[PDB]
């Protein structure tokens, strides 16, 4: 029940920042980041299997990695994901890592081995989520509005997506011949091994058993254990299958996209009062967020900004209304009106302060 | 967003290879001369001396390209379309037409059309790009001529098309010593930028109150200019002046009158009705509105009446069932400054 | 080198363009038209049987 | 595909609202992840039809049995990666008469809200020679001799059962409508709803309007289309489909709506 | 649902014309509807191999029969509305001696052209009780007393080959494309070739420009697409699909069309 | 051949139009049929003669 991974090999790669002041070869090396979906989560291509083992089972405990042409077997639990603090690890599948993190501006991966080791690597990634509608937020909130996002689902057997898998090249290794005293001593540990000499009479071939090779040092000659049975994929940081292009193979990626409908939290509604022709406001913010406004009159005069602490801020109302929005909630709209005082039909002049309740700064005009 | 595919370098030992142009969208060679990668056991190849690093690199499109996308649509002229409601016959019927002039619709025997509208006006410009909700007024530039790390520097006809065009200074530069790797230089993404300095959308900065929702894309109660109605009315629902109630010798007093947008005129009506029957009261001058359609005639009796209007003294002369009745009031400023409703 | 030029809208017709770049011989360009297609705006109406 | 639920013809007048009432407890899901993941196996024990059934031993997914007499501790084991294979068989370490009796392996997926038991007869004799599980028509049998281990077999290799993905996210109302005329497979598609809460109308805007389902549709189960002013253009076959793809549920129930009849007009089903 | 027909890769370079070869000679027809709906049945009799064959009877669909000897003439005859039920059966009013050998029943239909045959071995007793009606294993053997009749079965109640609506009128070919990585079924229409002569092309104009298969595609059965300076977007899964659905032909032809190798390509299968 | 597509043929950049003249032969109201189209005041919706 979804077991294509039957021939590949959990390669093993050079990760380019290893912590402790240097790089290292590393099984554990990332090598592609996925971060397409809107609200926030992470999809990794990692350099191991996870998931299944060297037999090709659906034992969902374990994973295989590759060290010194050995697939071994270790353990799901020693994953670690960080940026900032531990990622929450949601879907392990081979290559394949998705997981939800905060705020950080690199990304590390590390974990145990058999042999009780955590292998640990970083990459710099400038990790930060968009904004979502118009708010800065911490957590899921308990009510808000529900816009379209996007997020990774966890089914495995999705096509119309490929990656292709191929024969590996070789791998030197100058842990094989030993010197003795002119001569090397070529092991073979079970497997194929090719040497290249600069040494008379066995320079060049393929050797299948321990060779004993007269008046030649180990640097002098070349070694190189060259697996044939199994499948690696072509990495950017594994060198070629070196005579042409690559070998036909076939895994698609899984964990496809999708829309999903996500929670956005309210504002708080703030509290107005009402002066002469005119509106003031106070808000009452508890993370960042945006608030804007327009008339609707010929020009939209439009202005907008973040919030972060508690303003005051007032505002002029025209004859055409305003319009004032805050948060995810409702645009509110706002109309003026023919004034608290004015001067009402009386014994004096007493026409002119209402006479500029409507209309002010004309008709005074052709008084 | 795009997706740059790196397959794995082609490391030609003591000697070197040349790549062919190999036909695909952004595609870069390079061959590095003088390389020396290091590997587990030293160099990976025995021939040190003159070996060279082929690299290659190619973009294509990503598979969120199905999923998040962004969409440039041409936008020219807008076919109009109101809901009316008409309390015709004491009943709320609701009509949707075209507001373009050129849709009758028969309903109970009513047959509307609403004209064409007065102003031609659209807050839409010629160009549009849309992203799911929001819709932006933006000049993307034309199809084969983008800009690298601007919007448009990747563009398809289509979600599903194979070929695209891509602009993204992809230049590859010689590899670090000793380690196997395939250094590239620059490449941002201008989609993926485009959605942070994006600015207002046209939802919160177009003029006049516009509310724009999409899927499809359409600007909902844009107040502005007017509109013509013509309603041909059938004769079924006519009644003749000798059937409606003859009302005389009318008389009105206002205790109370605040020109505000709420209810701040109320006058009481003394007439005296021949007969029990409807009547349409109508207030024939402009500046004042009643807020009822039809009241019910008995005979020496009073009815009260609620209208609004802006004069402070409103001197106004109001048709009950072609019986004229002067009216005479004054009235107060408000205490209230801000109404939320117009 | 970006060379702007106009010719006449009638299709069948080969036109000639010279393109002189200094210190370069000049190249001519010779065009031919096939076909000039107008795309009306599609919004039925209704339709009549 | 789907299968029948009911059918009624429906009789209404012009200028009415049509209800035609489509719920279903096993459609309903939210708008939160409220454990439907979460499925439970259980062991009870019974001791024929004149006594309570005890719950022995439950296990949640991606969880450890929990088992509730202390007694029966590190006694009544099952498999702690059980839900793998879909092999949910108990083994018991030592038998004593106490455990004979009827028990039941039930799994139980709170989501589907399906059950699926089955049961087995243990006796606990002396002579291990006649220690046998056989299948009496109905049930496997147990006899056990006292201190042996007995290993009742429950398996069920049914993707639900398995470590498989198990979350759907599709699950489907659509609303169909057949209209006089036209042949099956071209009906027009009234309403598309999915349980995440998007909601695809279809048809020129005046056609949208007047089509419109509950906003809290995925809440209550209620799927219900209401068609406000009835019109002879509402008159067709009606078909409200509910499907859950992973669990195999898929469902229709037909709806004849016609509106040329007044008030006496009788029901059917 | 459809059979395939044979299966290659085409590997051509870039800059060149490609020819996407699809040819049947099963699928010529032209525009008219001359004599489309004709059959023929006729029987023939042979003597063994060492004896040449003799067409004794044919007759054409809606038609009479034809016999060919002056003195069989109202002796052989078929039923006249042979055609309407598939009861090709054929009574010969009174056998003699020189009848002996096998008759072969042929069925066949020229615009699908296919032919459909069975054997029955007659001989010619002069004893009654030595007639029997078997099946040797592969033919029936009528054993008749002499002067009698014998009806000889040839039932096909195909639809073919009854009398029924028996017009096409919507062979099509499809030309369709799958792009590299992207899956079959929601892959992009490229061809639609429509017994009538007409074609129906979708996609950008960038597209549209290079596809075009001769005017005479199912005149000649080759339906060839020859696609003029070939792009990457040209490359893919293409397949030819050959829709009689009333013959019960549901052909196509699959080619991996990949661009390397301009003359050192191996042509697959 | 709007001035808005820019079409790359053997690194040669073209670009055509925008055309100088949008004068189109038909007007605002056309009515069509199975290979013919008519320039023709058609009447509106629910009004017909
Ligand atoms: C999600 O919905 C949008 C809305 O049109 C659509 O474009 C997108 O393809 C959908 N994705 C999936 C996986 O259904
Ligand atoms: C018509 O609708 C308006 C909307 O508020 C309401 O005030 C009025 O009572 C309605 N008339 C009838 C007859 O229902
Ligand atoms: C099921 O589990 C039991 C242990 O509880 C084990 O002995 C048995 O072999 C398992 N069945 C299969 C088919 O593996
Ligand atoms: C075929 O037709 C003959 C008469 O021509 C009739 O006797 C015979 O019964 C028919 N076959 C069947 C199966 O009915
Ligand atoms: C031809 O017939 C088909 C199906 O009957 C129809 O969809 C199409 O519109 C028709 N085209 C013309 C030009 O009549």
């Amino acid at each position: 029940n979804f077991n294509v991974y039957k021939a590949t090999r959990p390669y093993l790669a050079h990760c380019p920042d290893c912590g402790e002041g240097h790089s290292c070869h590393s099984p554990i090396a990332l090598e592609r980041i996925r971060n397409e979906a809107t609200d926030g989560t992470l999809k990794i291509q990692v350099s191991l299997q996870i998931g299944i083992k060297t037999d090709d089972s659906h034992d969902w405990t374990k994973l295989r990695y590759m060290d010194s042409h050995t697939p071994a077997d270790a353990e799901r639990a020693g994953l670690l994901v960080r940026t900032s603090a531990p990622c929450t690890i949601t879907g392990t599948m081979g290559h394949f890592i998705l997981a939800r993190c905060p705020k950080g501006e690199t990304l590390t991966v590390g974990f145990t081995d058999s042999r009780k080791i955590s292998h640990t690597c970083t990459h710099p990634f400038h990790h930060e989520p968009p904004v979502i509608g118009r708010e800065r937020f911490h957590s899921r909130p308990q009510h808000g509005k529900e816009l379209p996002c996007s997020t990774y689902v966890q089914s495995t057997a999705a096509t119309a997506e490929e990656i292709e898998v191929h024969m590996p090249p070789d791998t030197p290794d100058r842990t094989l011949m030993t010197q003795q005293s002119g001569n090397v001593k070529i092991t073979v540990n079970g497997q194929t091994v090719r040497y290249k000499c600069n040494c008379g009479g066995s320079n060049e071939g393929l050797t299948t058993t321990d060779k004993v090779i007269n008046n030649c040092k180990i640097d002098q000659c070349h070694a190189a254990v060259t697996n044939h049975k199994n499948w690696q994929y072509n990495s950017p940081l594994v060198p070629r299958n070196a005579e042409l292009g690559d070998r036909k193979g076939k895994i698609h990626i899984p964990f496809p996209l999708a829309n999903v409908t996500c929670r956005v939290p309210k504002a708080r509604n703030p509290t107005v009062t009402y002066g002469k022709n005119q509106v003031t406001m106070l808000l009452y913010p508890d993370h960042p967020t945006l608030l804007s406004y327009r008339n609707m009159g010929q020009e939209p005069n439009y202005h907008e900004e973040w919030v972060t602490h508690k303003k005051e801020v007032t505002l002029t109302v025209p004859t055409e209304g305003l319009e004032v929005t805050w948060g995810n909630n409702e645009p509110y709209k706002y109309w003026p009106q023919m004034s608290t005082n004015g001067t009402a039909h009386g014994h004096p002049h007493e026409i002119i302060l209402y006479y500029y309740e409507l209309y002010p700064t004309m008709t005074v005009v052709i008084v | 967003e795009y997706k740059t595919v790196i397959p794995s370098p082609y490391v030609k030992c003591c000697g070197t290879a040349e790549c062919k142009d190999k036909s695909l969208p952004d595609y870069s060679c390079k061959v590095f001369t003088g390389v020396y990668p290091f590997m587990w056991g030293g160099a990976y190849c025995f021939c040190d001396a003159e070996n060279t690093q082929l690299s290659e690199a190619h973009v294509e499109k990503s598979e969120s390209c199905k999923t998040e996308f962004a969409s440039a649509y041409r936008a020219h002229t807008a076919s109009a379309s109101a809901k009316l409601r008409v309390l015709y016959q004491g009943n709320n019927i609701t009509v949707a037409a075209y507001a373009n002039g050129d849709h009758a619709v028969t309903v109970k025997d009513a047959k509307f059309v609403v004209g064409p509208m007065s102003s031609a006006w659209t807050p839409f410009d010629n160009k549009i790009v849309v992203y799911k909700g929001d819709v932006y007024n933006m000049d993307y530039p034309p199809f084969g001529a983008g800009r690298p790390g601007q919007f448009g520097d990747i563009q398809s006809r289509t979600p599903e098309s194979k070929d695209v065009y891509a602009n993204t200074q992809l230049v590859l530069q010689r590899p670090a010593a000793g380690t196997v790797h395939v250094p590239y230089s620059q490449a941002p993404s201008g989609f993926k930028y485009w959605l942070k300095e994006r600015g207002a959308s046209l939802q919160h900065t177009a003029p006049f109150g516009c509310q724009i929702a999409t899927n499809p894309v359409r600007a909902v109660n844009c107040a502005v200019g007017n509109i013509p109605i013509s309603i041909d009315i059938p004769d079924a629902a006519f009644t003749r002046v000798v059937d409606a109630p003859s009302v005389t010798d009318m008389s009105c007093e206002v205790p109370a009158c605040t020109h505000s947008s709420d209810f701040g005129g109320v006058a009481i009506i003394k007439y005296t009705a021949s007969k029990k029957g409807k009547c349409a009261v109508h207030s024939m001058t402009n500046a004042v509105t009643i807020r009822e359609a039809d009241v019910e005639v008995e005979g020496n009796s009073q009815l009260q009446i609620s209208f609004s209007t802006a004069l402070a003294s409103a001197e106004f002369r109001v048709q009950v069932c072609s019986t004229q009745v002067h009216c005479a009031a004054a009235c107060h400023p408000p205490k209230d400054h801000i109404v939320n409703y117009p | 080198y970006e060379h702007v030029t106009v010719i006449p809208n009638t299709v069948g017709v080969p036109y000639k363009t010279l393109v002189n770049r200094p210190g370069y011989s000049p190249m001519v360009l010779e065009m031919e038209l096939q076909s000039v297609t107008l795309e009306p705006t599609l919004s039925l109406d209704y339709i009549t049987c | 595909s789907s299968s029948l639920v009911s059918e009624s013809v429906v009789s209404l007048a012009a200028g009415t609202q049509a209800v035609l009432r489509c719920q279903s407890p096993r459609m309903v899901w939210t708008q939160d992840r409220l454990h439907d993941r979460q499925r439970v196996v259980h062991w009870d024990l019974s001791g024929g039809p004149g006594s309570q059934r005890r719950r022995l031993v439950d296990m949640y997914s991606a969880g450890e049995q929990r088992v509730y007499e202390p007694r029966d501790r590190d006694r009544l084991l099952l498999s702690p990666s059980a839900f793998h294979d879909g092999n949910f068989s108990l083994l018991i370490r030592a038998v004593d008469r106490g455990d004979e009796g009827v028990y039941t392996c039930n799994l139980h997926h709170h989501y589907c809200h399906l059950d699926e038991s089955l049961a087995v007869r243990l006796e606990v004799t002396e002579d291990p020679l006649l220690s046998r599980a056989y299948w009496d028509g109905e049930k496997e049998v147990l006899v056990v001799a006292h201190g042996a281990p007995a290993l009742m077999t429950c398996i069920n290799r049914a993707h639900v059962w398995t470590d498989r993905h198990l979350e759907e996210a599709q699950q489907v109302v659509h609303w169909d409508r057949q209209l006089p005329g036209v042949s099956h497979d071209r009906a027009d598609r009234l309403l598309d709803l999915y349980a995440s809460g998007e909601r695809r109308a279809y048809g020129p805007p005046f056609l949208r309007d007047r089509v419109s389902v509950n906003t809290n549709a995925f809440a209550r189960g209620d799927f219900s289309l209401r068609i406000d002013e009835l019109e002879r253009a509402d008159e067709g076959i009606y078909s409200c489909h509910l499907h859950h793809h992973y669990c195999g549920l898929h469902e229709r129930r037909v709806f004849h709506l016609q509106v040329t009849e007044p008030a006496f007009e009788p029901p059917s089903a």
